């Protein structure tokens, strides 16, 4: 694997995001071509480009004039662009026949939470009355959600009638969603 | 039309056999075999040019082998299978060779259990909390299906019609026993919609969790065989 | 002096009856030395040449996996090229590929090449600056315009000035004895009888390499007024080449046949 | 010209010398398309066991083929060339002539 | 050896 791309990044929606490759023994027949796999889906073809500034209506590849390096470019995120981003490099020879993907850079795209109520409440079964969780819901992207007591991690659900975006974490009595940097109610 | 892959889902048992079958985009010369296991790149598993094969670097070639025979659509099978076979299985296809663009099928789900009496169903609708209504003027609505193995499972919103919008399901369930291999799985899923929409008395809410053996391995016991089937539960506010 | 590699392919289209018959062939100077042939039963590019039958399986399965890609390339081109011009499927057309690069005495780069054809008749063509196309009619304009913003140029040009030299060079040493060889042409005149008119064939054979210069000339005055064969390979990697002219008799000694070659110290002048 | 006629020269690898082996070389070049049937014949005979070289092309795009096989001459037995061709009505035959 | 990599018409 000629590729080395960080493992992870976080961006806020709406932000120009550039993920750089680092691929120092590529070789004169090398093409460098970049995958975007969504959950629950294959990878897809985004771009491959040579030495040349390539654009389409998807991101930019920069490629410095030595080529040992390479920056995909996301223009403006949104939080459908939280995928894994695969940097690879090869092409038709024998030393670069094989495709390899390797691990990728996990992006993760945060909403822009413009009001955030930071509030625990408690939901309760529409049949068995008695079972209840907790419900960490309107705080803001900063904050991180950290036995028998379940948490999921954090959630972003979109409303897009009321351009409302809310987060939320789930646990299952409930005093709040655990041990976190929570806040308020 | 893109790359037709078969099946979508499979639940076998260490040292039993397995075939996963591909249809690509038609007049492609180049066919690939991807293993996705959970928290890794696609890795190829082989490669055809035509109808012959071209890459076996990476294949494990005592249980794994590859077929396509006329140069149009391939089947891989695993014989016999071990644990570390649980991955997703990817069939990818190319108008000439691997520099051009690889076009990816829906891939291949494969779980295999130590034992199919490991298998289960899932167990599913927390209604809206009061204060919710109160402090924001809006209805979030808690799903959770619990108890389920393997981890195939498509959950799904339907109002009165599928929904989208104001849904939020978990990306990866979690573990009922993480320290225990085999354990059973738990998703929860939210939707959250407008307060005077869950005043409305004539709104029917459902959070429908459709599951993934069949009929040929039955093994006729008390406690229903977890048959692919839809685990379902509803409220109406 | 200079070295040259050529990679020559044909693909013609068989209307209902199976896929393109393709041809391949790559050439160091004059000296083919890979092959492959679509109706072979190998399936697998073929050596031709002594020296390039030491290169290890990884070097043939490389150029099998791209000699296919090439014709899988170029199989599609056919019905692509077929809708540019608005043929229908009845018809037979063939489209021509060359191109390679030039070396000069030091193994430096000296010229890099890329043409298409269709039936026949130039299609598409690399400029010799490498980054620019010189399409030969409206259907190419198609291409010239894909061709123009296509990354993979950038690879073609990196290709012809770059990883073609150095394949040649490793084949040049790999093949020292006999691409490096220059075979001097044997050369001797004959006569053939009206009266007072006859032919004198001026001969020159077992020539390497092909490039060869037949001249007759009538005291000391060239005379291009003489009939000229082609330059024909003898099968065993050497050429041949004639040049005869009519000869009112008696007038023997004032024709004069020059023969100019590489192999030659100094150009030869040939008297009845 | 959208299809061009085959040159034709039939002539042997080394100088003709009767009773000794030799290659009898039937050379079309200069022709488009490339579809051409070679045949070499013996006192009008079509040689059996007759190989060819890999079809290539000049810088104007026209199609050559080399037909050889081994043959050892004599004075009296009669060696010739029959091609085949799109561009021909009918086949044509050129003999070998061993001054040309 | 060849080259590879290239695009089509």
């Amino acid at each position: 694997a000629k590729t080395t791309q960080p493992i992870s990044m976080d961006s806020y929606e709406g932000q120009e995001v550039n993920i750089t490759c680092s691929h120092n023994n590529i070789a004169t027949n090398d093409y460098i071509t970049w995958y975007q796999q969504f959950p629950s889906q294959g990878p897809r073809f985004i771009i491959q480009g040579y030495k040349t500034k390539v654009t389409n209506e998807v991101a930019s590849l920069f490629i410095p004039a030595d080529r040992k390096s390479s920056t995909l470019s996301l223009p403006r995120v949104s939080l459908s662009d939280t995928a894994v981003y695969y940097c690879l490099v090869g092409g038709a020879y024998t030393g670069g026949f094989k495709t390899i993907f390797g691990a990728g850079t996990r992006l993760f795209v945060k909403a822009n939470i413009q009001n955030p109520d930071p509030a625990v409440y408690q939901l309760r079964d529409s049949k068995s009355s008695d079972k209840s969780v907790c419900l960490f819901t309107d705080f803001d992207s900063q904050t991180n959600v950290s036995s028998d007591v379940y948490i999921t991690d954090k959630c972003v659900l979109d409303m897009r009638s009321m351009d409302f975006k809310s987060n939320s974490a789930v646990a299952w009595s409930d005093f709040a969603c655990a041990n976190a940097f929570n806040n308020s109610i | 039309a893109g790359v037709a892959q078969s099946p979508r889902y499979k639940i076998i048992e260490k040292r039993q056999s397995v075939a996963f079958w591909c249809n690509p985009i038609s007049g492609h010369a180049t066919l690939y075999w991807y293993q996705q296991i959970l928290g890794q790149g696609p890795k190829l598993l082989i490669q055809f040019q035509n109808n012959g094969v071209v890459d076996d670097s990476q294949l494990p070639k005592d249980r794994f082998s590859a077929e396509r025979l006329k140069g149009v659509d391939s089947t891989l099978k695993i014989q016999p299978a071990k644990l570390e076979d649980s991955a997703v299985y990817l069939c990818a296809s190319s108008l000439v060779a691997e520099t051009y663009e690889q076009y990816f099928g829906p891939g291949t789900r494969l779980t295999v259990t130590e034992d199919l009496n490991k298998v289960f169903p899932p167990e599913v609708v927390f209604e809206p909390s009061e204060a919710e209504i109160s402090h924001t003027q809006k209805a979030t609505l808690v799903c959770l299906a619990t108890g389920f193995f393997p981890d195939h499972v498509e959950l799904s919103w339907w109002v009165n019609k599928e929904v989208h919008s104001g849904v939020c399901t978990d990306p990866q369930p979690l573990k009922e026993q993480p320290a225990l291999n085999d354990s059973r799985y738990s998703l929860s899923s939210r939707l959250r919609v407008s307060a005077t929409f869950w005043q409305n008395p004539r709104n029917h809410f459902r959070c429908q969790v459709q599951f993934y053996l069949s009929e040929n391995d039955e093994w006729t016991q008390d406690r229903a065989k977890p048959v692919t089937q839809i685990v379902s539960a509803e409220a109406w506010g | 002096g200079s070295h040259s590699m050529r990679y020559f392919f044909t693909s013609v289209s068989r209307p209902g009856r199976g896929e393109p018959r393709f041809i391949a062939v790559g050439y160091v100077d004059d000296t083919q030395f890979v092959r492959f042939d679509s109706d072979a039963a190998s399936q697998r590019m073929e050596p031709r040449a002594p020296w390039i039958e030491q290169e290890g399986p990884e070097y043939w399965d490389q150029e099998t996996r791209n000699v296919k890609a090439q014709s899988q390339t170029d199989r599609v081109d056919l019905g692509t090229l077929r809708g540019y011009y608005n043929q229908s499927e009845a018809g037979s057309h063939t489209i021509q590929i060359m191109y390679g690069c030039d070396v000069g005495s030091d193994g430096r780069f000296l010229r890099g090449y890329r043409q298409d054809a269709y039936d026949g008749k130039d299609y598409i063509a690399l400029n010799e600056d490498l980054r620019s196309w010189t399409a030969a009619d409206m259907a190419a304009q198609i291409t010239k315009r894909k061709w123009e913003a296509a990354h993979e140029a950038e690879q073609l040009r990196a290709y012809l000035d770059g990883t073609c030299v150095e394949w040649l060079r490793r084949y040049l040493e790999n093949g020292k004895e006999t691409l490096q060889r220059t075979d001097p042409p044997k050369t001797h005149m004959t006569h053939h009888p009206s009266d007072h008119e006859a032919t004198l064939r001026c001969w020159a054979l077992g020539f390497y390499p092909a490039e060869i210069t037949l001249t007759w000339q009538r005291d000391g005055e060239d005379q291009t007024q003489t009939e000229l064969v082609e330059t024909r390979p003898a099968g065993d990697g050497t050429f041949q080449k004639w040049a005869a002219v009519v000869v009112p008799s008696g007038e023997e000694q004032r024709y004069t046949c020059h023969v100019q070659h590489e192999g030659l110290p100094k150009p030869l002048t040939l008297r009845w | 010209m959208i299809q061009r006629t085959p040159k034709i020269q039939v002539y042997s690898r080394h100088p003709a010398e009767n009773g000794k082996s030799n290659f009898l070389n039937c050379y079309v070049s200069g022709f488009h398309p490339s579809d051409i049937e070679v045949d070499l014949l013996k006192n009008g005979e079509r040689i059996e066991k007759v190989e060819h070289s890999d079809l290539s092309f000049s810088k104007d795009w026209s199609f050559y083929l080399l037909y050889y096989t081994e043959f050892t001459p004599t004075e009296k037995d009669e060696y010739a060339c029959r091609v085949n061709h799109v561009t021909l009505s009918q086949p044509k035959i050129v003999k070998w002539d061993r001054d040309m | 050896a060849l080259h590879g990599g290239w695009t089509t018409k």
